[PDB]
């Protein structure tokens, strides 16, 4: 996350880690909405244009960590792959509509400290966070910047980073890009185009765009980061999943466990 | 809070989502809570 | 240009082997 800052430990119990097998490698975020599911980006599972299509055994996740890479063991619970759901309709091809998935862990995750779910909005929830100009929160281990001073690859944090971002009005979002968007995306950022700054880069994906209801006091996953040109492009916004429209899939797969 | 989904099918956590250990529960504002917050002038 | 589609963010570990200049720059 670009812009963004160390998150104090247990801030986000819910944030994950998607994580290759082997080769070892951390690909996306990922949600925990429940002690058997994970919520995270479709395009983190499957995206042919750059032969990327895993399945359960490829790989798995850990959940409550805070380090991007020790294994801080006694906190971050690993957990196996039973099967992986993407959103039948996700166009990998196009604009990316539709960016989902569901992840149902082998084996329930013990809650703790550093591990609990978040939960998943409401027609009433949504229709009252979720506006232009609330601002909402997000959580990763990707990059602090889009480019890289190449002879250094490190721009990579060394602990999961969080940034507060506010949602920006349908049309800009829809002016800022030449991309197709749809009612299955909203998009964050800033236009102010200086105030502050940050936003989700590459390695963010699947991590979730969270806001706190000061009506009953929890946290919301209103979304799901998905894509965006550059990072903190001025004049860009970033793209997230619209989880309160895929609602009705999370139900339908969840109900049936696909 | 409201149930929405089936306890046996979901699993475990939907009664007490979205409250965290180490502030919600013990009381604890987190450093940029505020931030957010007070960006909800919805009624 | 002869494009644009979006740039998915789950890091481009497909392809962390990426561009820059034949190097020389401040
Ligand atoms: C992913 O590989 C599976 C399993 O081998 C195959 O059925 C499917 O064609 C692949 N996914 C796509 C859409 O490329
Ligand atoms: C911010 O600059 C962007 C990027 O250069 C430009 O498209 C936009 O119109 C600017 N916003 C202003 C000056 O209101």
């Amino acid at each position: 996350i670009v812009e963004g800052w160390d998150a104090e430990k247990g801030i986000a119990p819910w944030q994950v880690m998607l994580f290759r097998k082997s080769p070892q490698e951390l690909l996306c975020g990922a949600s925990l909405i429940s002690d058997r599911w994970v919520l995270t980006a479709a395009h983190c599972i499957l995206y042919p244009p750059w032969d990327k299509n895993f399945t359960e055994n490829d790989l798995l996740v850990r959940i409550g960590k805070h380090s991007r890479t020790r294994y801080e063991r006694n906190v971050e619970k690993i957990s196996m792959l039973e099967k992986i759901y993407v959103h039948p309709r996700y166009n990998w091809r196009e604009n990316l509509d539709r960016d989902i998935a569901l992840l149902k862990l082998k084996k329930p995750v013990p809650f703790s400290d550093y591990i609990h779910p978040v939960c998943l909005p409401d027609k009433q929830t949504v229709t009252s966070l979720l506006r232009a100009g609330y601002k909402g929160r997000v959580t990763g281990w990707g990059n602090l910047r889009e480019t890289w001073t190449t002879n250094i690859n490190e721009i990579q944090p060394s602990v999961l980073q969080v940034v507060n971002l506010p949602i920006v009005e349908r049309p800009v979002c829809k002016a800022s890009t030449r991309i197709r968007i749809t009612d299955n995306m909203f998009c964050a950022g800033f236009k102010v185009n200086d105030t502050k700054r940050g936003d989700a880069c590459e390695g963010d994906a699947g991590g979730p765009f969270v806001m706190k209801s000061p009506f009953n006091n929890r946290w919301y996953q209103m979304g799901i980061v998905s894509w965006g040109e550059g990072c903190d492009r001025k004049g860009k916004y970033g793209f997230y999943t619209h989880v309160f429209r895929l609602k009705r899939w999370i139900q339908k797969v969840i109900d049936q466990f696909g | 809070f409201h149930t929405f989904f089936n306890e046996k099918t979901f699993g475990l956590g939907e009664a007490d989502c979205g409250l965290r250990p180490l502030f919600e529960k013990k009381s604890l504002k987190d450093t940029t809570e505020k931030e957010l917050l007070d960006s909800y002038i919805d009624g | 240009k002869s494009s644009d589609k979006p740039n998915p963010r789950g890091y481009p570990g497909k392809f962390c082997a990426n561009d820059s200049d034949t190097l020389e720059l401040p």
